[PDB]
């Protein structure tokens, strides 16, 4: 039961959990995507405005030099490296950190399971997402919904132009003001509504898949050429809970370096720290990266939902209460 | 003042000028986004459940809501009145506060009585009252 | 010269071979049953193993919360073993370990590790499936296997369970490492600086050589030979000079395992070493009750290194430290 | 001034009063023991190779130990010396220093003179030299004008001047 020294995950739920690490593997090994391993520490970290990662410092044999390092929030960075060195599509099953993170469905460090596929838009990595959630949860194909359409149909307004009073009227009807009113960010309005408006009414019966998130939260991925107002992103969720994140990667050196430089300048303002930029991944996109899209997903998560377990400490080893 | 990431069930919080008792609490921080508390909270002067959105920075007010074991002496069809057996005070609740249980408040008996700020605003009988069949 | 930083630090075809492995190892263990296990890199307690230094981090939680130290996993021995406890019956790992102040040649502050553990299986027992592994993934013979003993006379001649801690230092001055023998006052000290560059440099030649039954006093979590109560029930192999695993028939007795423990601290603070809190969730563990088993920790890169005759650890590793 | 780990081919460092050259070094670090850094050095005093070992934490006072060309000028039983072309000073090195070299050395040659705390503790001459034969019958062994004796062939007379190689000793061709 809670006895601290037993493992928060029962004994037959690690015995499935394995069957679905191994049936991830397998899938991938069909389809012919390398396996691969980078780095759980480094030199660079990610510039990104909500995360926050551990940091630890390494020091040398003897005592001698010191080195600080931080802990991967993703294995993103690396990955991109490798897709420039020219690895074709590889995916990754890797543990990754993310502190001032725990809850029913975060810990600290959780396992991710990323990939990337050269020559495969948003739409074409989607349905290979579909089709690792068919297997895995034995579920049927997934919907798909545009942020767009999402917010229509669930929120009767349109994140696309209606503005921060509209909308923030629609926060006050879903009783969201306390959050609302006093927020000026437009995008951070957007995300209070589609995270609380959107979010838990989406894939019940089955998965739901939303793309073309708004330009604003494009995050690494490219901004459409139709609409220059949303950006080639998508999620996918399942029965109120959050799977993946993936995107038409970005490959343009000049504008990823900008928005990097922007997420510091965003951070100062609000007192958080700031982050070295990551040199290495800016120097491989100036090399040139394969027009790629990737995708990042929460195994825990997955194998949560396959198992119908109701927390994530349930089917992970030791979560961060007891590790 | 309690965190966000405090609440934990049984606490109670002034919000908007109300009195609140949280049943459950819970972690959420989608992709790409600030990290928040969805509370499932009980909205003590009405006993309906409601649910909020807090910031994992913000915080809230504790309020005052404790349960005294008052006794129930009698009601003139318009407020109920409780007597403290230590302290020798009495308190009056009216309809809204006794609610729908009127109906086996018997003429003395004790009762837990939810008081915000002193004043009663929730009346638990002990439901094991012996009563007539009129 | 060097290629650009950004450029991972192994060629693609050793990666590409090195997953080739990876899957190797997997179906090896799929094959025998044994269950794999994801254990945490993050943990509230560290090891006490005298020369080990681990990693540090400091978790912040959501909002206003006290901070928690945190270690990084040096080892997922202490994890495993109360997954034992719990139940889990024969399982293995393919982790990430991490282990500060060791940069070079064949060690990285971080690195994979193949750990297992077999309920009910002694330490030769499990030493013939380290044997099967190896045959498997590095197609070699199989291995030869001598006691920490009869190595000792082999190739330094002397016997390591006897000699004074005097003779102990001739055979040092005999292959000059006086430096630091001389002065030297530790028994076990001295014998490991004579093992590791007076018997390892000479051993797994040829294929992979065991060396089995180390001093009672290098037991580690290992238990005391009930025979001879002078060795412990621990082996390491090696192979073309690269120690590949340690592993040993595991201690059961909880009480006598704290103990231990104690003594890693009194030895460190002596040393001027930092004393570190024993893990009260190991030793929980072994109260309640630990089937009797043995474990071993394989360094897979080490392995990878020898099966693509690499010649730096950084050489199957896709980003090295400096370009991490 | 340095740490062991932190040793690496070329560092000039100091082991009981001689001086040492790194040649390699390389980090050991046991199961259960404690960390060590193997290192390969040359005995600059007596051109000889070495190994050994070093707890990580050890460390090792830096060595004066530089080379230099200068160029030898002549020996008179005592000292051979040498001339600093571009201070104009000059330094003698005694027959330890000249080591198996003197043999070799031609008034005006460039040579490579190590260095330690200022005085010369060994010296190289150049790859080839140009020197006459004093002495030699009709290979056979031949006396070069330094008394060095080297192996030429038969129709090589005493006169002729021959190139030898200072690295192997051996006759390379006639000049
Ligand atoms: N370029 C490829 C896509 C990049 C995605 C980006 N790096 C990213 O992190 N997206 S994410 O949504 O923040 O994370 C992806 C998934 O990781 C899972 N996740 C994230 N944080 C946690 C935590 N803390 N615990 C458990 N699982 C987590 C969850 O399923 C998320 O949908
Ligand atoms: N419970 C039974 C197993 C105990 C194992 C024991 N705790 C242990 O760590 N033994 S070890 O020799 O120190 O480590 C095992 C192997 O890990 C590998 N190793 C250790 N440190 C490193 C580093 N730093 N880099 C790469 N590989 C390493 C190497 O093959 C070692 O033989």
């Amino acid at each position: 039961e809670t006895a601290s020294w037993q493992p928060s995950a029962s004994i037959p739920n690690l015995l499935k959990r394995a069957a679905i690490m191994a049936e991830i593997r397998r899938f991938f090994a069909d389809r012919g995507v390398l396996e691969v391993e980078t780095p759980c520490m480094s030199q660079a970290t990610v510039t990104d405005i909500h995360l926050v990662p551990f940091e630890t410092r390494f020091v040398g044999p003897g005592h001698s030099q010191g080195m600080n390092l931080w802990l991967m929030t993703s294995p993103e960075y690396h990955m991109k490296r490798l897709l420039v060195a020219g690895c074709g599509p590889v995916f990754q099953l890797c543990r990754s950190f993310r502190n001032e993170e725990m809850g029913r469905y975060h810990n600290p460090e959780f396992t991710m399971l990323e990939w990337y596929r050269p020559h495969y838009d948003m739409y074409r990595l989607m349905n290979e997402v579909d089709d690792l959630l068919q297997q895995v949860l034995d579920c049927p194909a997934a919907e798909s919904l545009s942020y767009q359409q999402a917010f229509l149909r669930y929120l009767e307004i349109d994140p696309l132009s209606a503005d921060k009073t509209q909308l923030r009227e629609v926060a006050a009807k879903l009783d969201l003001s306390n959050v609302a009113d006093t927020e000026e960010d437009r995008d951070t309005l957007l995300q209070l509504l589609f995270t609380f408006g959107v979010e838990p009414n989406i894939g019940k019966e089955k998965p739901t898949f939303v793309y073309h998130f708004p330009a604003s939260q494009a995050s690494l991925a490219q901004i459409s050429t139709e609409d220059h107002r949303v950006a080639e992103r998508f999620e996918v969720y399942y029965k109120g809970i959050e799977l993946a994140n993936g995107f038409h990667e970005l490959t343009d050196a000049r504008e990823q370096q900008q928005r990097f430089e922007q997420d510091n300048r965003k951070r100062a303002a609000r007192g958080l720290p700031q982050h070295p930029i990551d040199q290495n991944l800016i120097e491989a996109l100036k090399v040139g990266m394969p027009d790629c899209s990737g995708v990042a997903l929460g195994v825990d998560r997955l194998v949560m939902l396959a198992l119908g377990a109701e927390t994530l400490a349930e089917v992970i080893a030791f979560s961060v209460d007891r590790a | 003042t309690y965190y966000s990431n405090d609440f934990r069930a049984g606490l109670k919080i002034m919000l908007d000028g109300e009195p609140y008792a949280v049943e459950a609490s819970e972690f959420v921080k989608p992709g790409k986004g600030q990290a928040f508390a969805r509370v499932k909270l009980r909205r003590l002067l009405t006993g309906t459940r409601v649910e909020k959105t807090f910031k994992s920075t913000d915080s809230a007010e504790g309020a005052d809501v404790v349960d005294m074991n008052l006794t129930y002496l009698y009601n003139d069809g318009e407020f109920w009145h409780f007597m403290n057996n230590e302290t020798f005070e009495q308190l009056s609740a009216d309809a809204k506060a006794i609610g729908d249980n009127a109906k086996w408040l018997l003429d003395q008996a004790e009762c837990i009585v939810t008081l915000w700020n002193g004043q009663p605003i929730s009346v638990t009988p002990p439901n094991f009252v012996e009563l007539e069949i009129v």
